């Protein structure tokens, strides 16, 4: 049944290198869903962060339709290995490092619906650059993003659109694997840009990170007040015993330096 | 190729809610058409209203709003104002370029309506002599400034007068031998015709 | 204590579509996925589908693919269910049953709702036509037939004879409800002792009596 | 397709040990069927008992327990109580959906068994004026509340036009039911003899009319 | 406030080629890409192409591939447009319209220019050919060709020349037709 | 089974000289599949009691493409989770007190996926924190007391003690 | 430049570096970027704190010559600290 | 169309190992554009730096011409997978 349906699709003249055709000759519309699994290693020095996500792409390829109306055949067919399908050559413009997960078996999912609609899911671990602004350092908020666009296909061939309902989703155990920050807000936008090789469609998901204060309260502010207050207890020593006063003022001052370093 | 279609013109009173539409010839207007709306005030003053995904230009009044009612792009002015009277062009993005529509002349009423005074002039003897006969169908005193001449023809663009009732002229060009007729103007209702 | 309060009963005409709710309280709403079960008079319990509040993710029974649409409103801790192209067959009681496990699918049922009775009938407000049911011990009864909508009220001897009376459940025999009601008396009191049944249909202000003659 | 089967009804006394069973039509009930058990008290009160792998709902008494005796799912109440008297539905998970059973009406005996009081009424000549014939069959004073109503028209058993209500507790803790028969005005005159028979706890009670 | 000031009107002969400008001010010029729109009397609005100031990158409408050449001068915050092999069909008003998004393509229009009127013509001065027209209140007409109730209508373009008429409602009627560029004033008596 | 580890951040198969796998095909069609895998899994930790805390780390295992209708995971009936003998001896800082074997089947937007979850419980060894934190801090606080026995006239000695121990206390905490 | 916080990319150049090797003459391009080190950090983390440290060594010139323990404690501390900072 | 144009180019005797021919036998001229995306990790100890860039190379290969003057065919054709080109 399923293996037969796959046979019927590739027994004909199908080329996985050819962009899927369109009714009005328009571009291929690729709907994108994104599931953030974990957001970790938020490096402030190299201004970047790590994040593992499940990318989900969906486009129509009338060449792969097998059931059309169906209603007698399976709604969709899981694409087995050895069958090539044109896929959006999407990449992450601000990715500095990336890994697909292929343990035991590649972590991918491809479905070919009867109407030709294709679902593509894959696990990806990224290390994206996130320019950070530390004007308010201790109590700051940063906005990090994941950009997603086609590399070779221009605006006439491929166009990205965020899924209509809940384009960005977060796994439940995300905020619990992110101890140092608090993911306050997320947004889903477009970043289509005009380059020297053409105009390329682009999506941009954005997360807002609020730095946890408890640490800086206990490791910076509290101990500094405690340090400044100690410098005051020398105002109560007789003016004759200056060795005691100096020892206090100097020590607290030196310590203040170390803490800052 | 692909053609964008709009209402020739529309009418509305201050405070009411009017809706302009933008139709695609290839099919339904989808989000990848990035329906744009542009306003043209008199004296060639263009400015953007809506466009892109659901972005709007800086300063575009809240009354303006875009949508995809039915299978074409819409531009809804909720609470029309006097200054809203202008020409609205919508543009659809087809693959790699923009295509504009014919535009819609939105009129925000100010003066009671007026039927068009038509008069059909035949070609004089000096023309038939030159071997080229010309017909002139002059239209005076009408409001709003939207008429549609129906008889090689060439009608001018609506232009206001001294009494604020737009006017225009139509020219049906022929040859002296062809010469050897009637002009009808359809204006927001009845149709004035003369032979 | 957890609770799942569903919307009240509904009456709608065929072809139309209505949406019943299920407001959850007493637990972290977004943690347990919701099931929807359909109990009809004609069949058994049917499983319509389920939805994960936290996820928005849904999975339907093939049978109800297109008939039901599960959604969720996190803010109000409410689970909704749309029912489209309603027909006679959709007349049933719809329950919402929570899954057992915390932030994971456990495939076992916790708490249900009180249920929501959905009645789909294009019937017009119709009063009941009462017919007399006559045959040591004598048993007499009435027959409240072809009435809508429910409910009805029945009494005997304007209330006098209140012992041994049985008013049975109603049924949908011709798109109109129908029920009967018996009574037991010593024979020396019938046809000897005069007696009658009192029907009272509030939906059309119909209070008809019918004497029980041999 | 796949059908789940349960005992129509069962009986037991307070303190005893009763076992309900849940049968799969495709084969043996395996662990990937995630046999579920649900209880329905009167007035439409549903609550889960067992299910999943070997999970149980919050508060489910220790007397309730699940198992895979033989090749079907079991639900064993060890030390039945008065309040345990209800309808128990079991559901099996087939691939991607749940399938429920017919349910089992467990009765905890707190009353002596009472045979049903069947009466069959002839379609009033009154309603025959409407060219419509309706035979009522009132059933009262029986326990447990589980009876099987079968009609017969001139020997041959009725296959169409019959509707029987679900037994309902009456005043004296016994149950009652009513069963109707739908016929054209023509049919009553056409067919002379009818009988509504009722099975209860084994024996049967017949009431007929010509 | 942002502003896009374009060059003045231009008159050029067919075969030639001229370049109109669009000086941007009031915003970071190199941040928003520029569109070029052509409004002609004969057709609708046409989209010529666009250019990214920061990038130098351009994208043209197939129709104007070779007819227009978009460039940009970052130093002066000016966007230019070359038009080659000018013909009668190139006689139009050319607007420059800024894109909406900051350092990215948003596909929506912000501010336009006042427009630049380009006239491409190859006809010398010509005396107006006046032809009288005629059928309570009777309306008379006076037709100028190839050049109370005083209604002079707009001027068309018939065969590379202009042509307007002149209504006039009244209860010896004559019309004065003068033409400064040709130095010819003619009268036409309106007879029944 | 195209199984993967949902909470794996890094993973390696061992293929030195020869891939570290074992596949058996029993006569009845039953297939055994064994493979060595090194993982780096995320384990959200809660340090409320830090020095004397216990953490619970897990390994999730599920199919990626196949839903509940095609593939279902079940823990082996007898001893689903086993530990090699030399495990606790390669784990010096903690003590593996308890293990559990559970299910984590979840309903997603692409369907319902079967999932197993093994869980280990880690108890933090105390000897280190006793010797490197508590002992030396008491010893530090006690030193601050020996200044109560110096004559009130020699305050330079008292300050030197109190201040030093205080500063040192800071460093240790850092 | 926003992903390069520590420096400032002041100038770039585009040149050729074609060289003659033992295996032949190979064509070569060379792009060059010029990086200017940001000063704000070194101002705040080196110069400021060192002046502040040297200035402290001066406040001992105002203590009576009799109380030398105070002077030594200052001079020595600031000196030691100076070392650490340099390290 | 595009897949056909690619077919016509590799249906003949094309060798991706052979350097493209030249009119005067001269060398292949490779024009280079370079787009710097990010410049990071400027290590002063190991004296090195990291940088991500888009390399752009452009050369003429008369063997791959399909439209020549074109003006009837697509200006260019995106090279799909499975087609080897000397680079
Ligand atoms: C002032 C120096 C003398 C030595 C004083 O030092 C002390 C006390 C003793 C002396 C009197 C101690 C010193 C702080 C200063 C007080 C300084 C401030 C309260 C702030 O700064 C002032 C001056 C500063 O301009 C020097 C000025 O910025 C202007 C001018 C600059 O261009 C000339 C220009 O770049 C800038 C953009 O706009 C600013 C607005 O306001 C504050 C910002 C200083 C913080 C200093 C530090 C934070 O952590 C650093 C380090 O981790 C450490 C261990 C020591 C600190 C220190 O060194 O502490 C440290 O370096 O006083
Ligand atoms: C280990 O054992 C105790 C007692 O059985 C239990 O409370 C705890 O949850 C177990 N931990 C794990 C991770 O299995
Ligand atoms: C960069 O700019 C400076 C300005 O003086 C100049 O000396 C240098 O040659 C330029 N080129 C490089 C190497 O960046
Ligand atoms: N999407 C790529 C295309 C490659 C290129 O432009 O050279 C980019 O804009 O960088
Ligand atoms: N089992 C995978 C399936 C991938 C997907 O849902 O897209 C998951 O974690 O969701």
């Amino acid at each position: 049944s399923d293996s037969k349906i796959l046979a019927h699709l590739f027994t004909s003249g199908y080329d996985f290198r050819v962009r899927p055709p369109t009714d009005n000759g328009g571009p291929v519309v690729v709907s994108v869903n994104m599931l953030l699994r974990t957001i970790s290693k938020i490096d402030v020095v190299n201004m970047e962060y790590s994040a593992q996500l499940t990318l989900r792409e969906s486009w129509i390829d009338k060449r792969l339709s097998y059931g059309v109306k169906g209603d007698g055949q399976p709604d969709f067919v899981i694409l087995t290995v050895g069958h090539q399908i044109w896929m959006p050559d999407t990449f992450f413009p601000n990715e500095k490092q990336a890994y697909k997960h292929t343990i035991d078996k590649p972590n991918v999912l491809i479905r070919i619906h009867n109407d030709g609609t294709v679902l593509y899911s894959v696990r990806i671990s990224l290390v994206l650059s996130c320019p950070m602004y530390l004007q308010y350092y201790p109590m700051d908020v940063q906005q990090c993003s994941i950009d997603l666009a086609s590399y070779a296909y221009t605006t006439k061939d491929i166009e990205y659109l965020w899924k209509e309902h809940s384009p960005l989703q977060l796994k439940v155990g995300l905020s619990s694997s992110l101890p140092s920050f608090q993911l306050t807000n997320t947004s889903t936008t477009y970043c289509t840009s005009v380059t020297n090789t053409g105009i390329y469609s682009c999506l941009r998901t954005t997360i807002q990170l609020k730095r946890e204060f408890s640490f800086y309260l206990l490791q910076l502010y509290i101990p500094s007040c405690m340090l400044v207050i100690v410098s005051w207890v020398s105002f109560w020593f007789d003016r004759t015993a200056i060795p005691a006063r100096v020892t206090l003022g100097v020590t607290t001052l030196l310590t203040m330096t170390a803490q800052s370093a | 190729q692909a053609v964008v279609t709009q209402e020739s013109a529309l009418t509305t009173s201050p405070g009411e809610t009017v809706t302009l539409t933008c139709r695609s010839s290839t099919g339904a207007v989808t989000t990848i058409n990035f329906a744009n709306w542009v306003q043209e005030k008199p004296d060639h003053l263009f400015t953007g209203l809506i466009g892109g995904i659901n972005n709007r230009a800086p300063g575009v009044p809240a009354r303006f709003s875009g949508s995809l009612i039915g299978d074409k792009a819409a531009l809804t002015i909720t609470g029309a104002q006097t200054e809203d009277e202008a020409i609205y062009f919508c543009a659809l993005w087809y693959s790699n370029h923009w295509v504009f529509g014919g535009g819609t002349k939105l009129t925000v009423l100010g003066q009671p309506k007026s039927s068009p005074s038509v008069t059909l002039f035949p070609p004089s003897s000096e023309e038939l002599e030159t071997n080229k006969a010309t017909l002139v169908c002059t239209i005076t005193d009408f409001y709003p400034g939207v008429v549609t001449v129906d008889w090689g023809m060439e009608t001018t663009q609506p232009s206001k007068q001294s009494n604020n009732k737009y006017m225009a002229s139509s020219y049906l060009t022929l040859t002296a031998r062809a010469w050897e007729y009637s002009c009808q103007v359809t204006h927001e209702g009845h149709t004035v015709e003369k032979s | 204590e957890v609770q799942l309060q569903q919307s009240g009963p509904e009456l709608v005409r065929p072809g139309a579509s209505m949406k019943i709710s299920c407001k959850a309280s007493g637990y972290s709403f977004t943690g347990y996925t919701m099931n929807w079960v359909k109990q009809s008079h004609g069949k058994n319990l049917e499983w319509i589908g389920l939805i994960n509040p936290y996820n928005g993710g849904t999975s339907y029974n093939q049978k109800f693919k297109g008939k039901a649409t599960l959604t969720v409103d996190k803010s109000s801790s409410t689970a909704y269910m749309e029912l489209l192209s309603l027909t006679s067959e959709d007349s049933a009681v719809y329950y919402c049953a929570r899954d057992g496990d915390y932030y994971r699918y456990g495939r076992y049922f916790d708490y249900w709702g009180q249920g929501t009775t959905l009645t789909v009938s294009s019937a017009k407000t119709t009063p009941p036509s009462v017919y007399p049911l006559a045959p040591s011990m004598v048993t007499l009864g009435c027959l409240v037939k072809g009435y809508f909508p429910e409910p009805v009220t029945v009494t005997w001897n304007s209330g006098s004879l209140s012992s041994g009376v049985h008013t049975f459940p109603a049924v949908l025999q011709s798109d109109l409800y129908t029920l009967s009601s018996s009574v037991t008396v010593p024979s020396s009191t019938w046809p000897s002792e005069t007696v009658t049944c009192n029907v009272a249909h509030p939906a059309s202000s119909t209070k008809v009596d019918k004497k029980i003659v041999p």
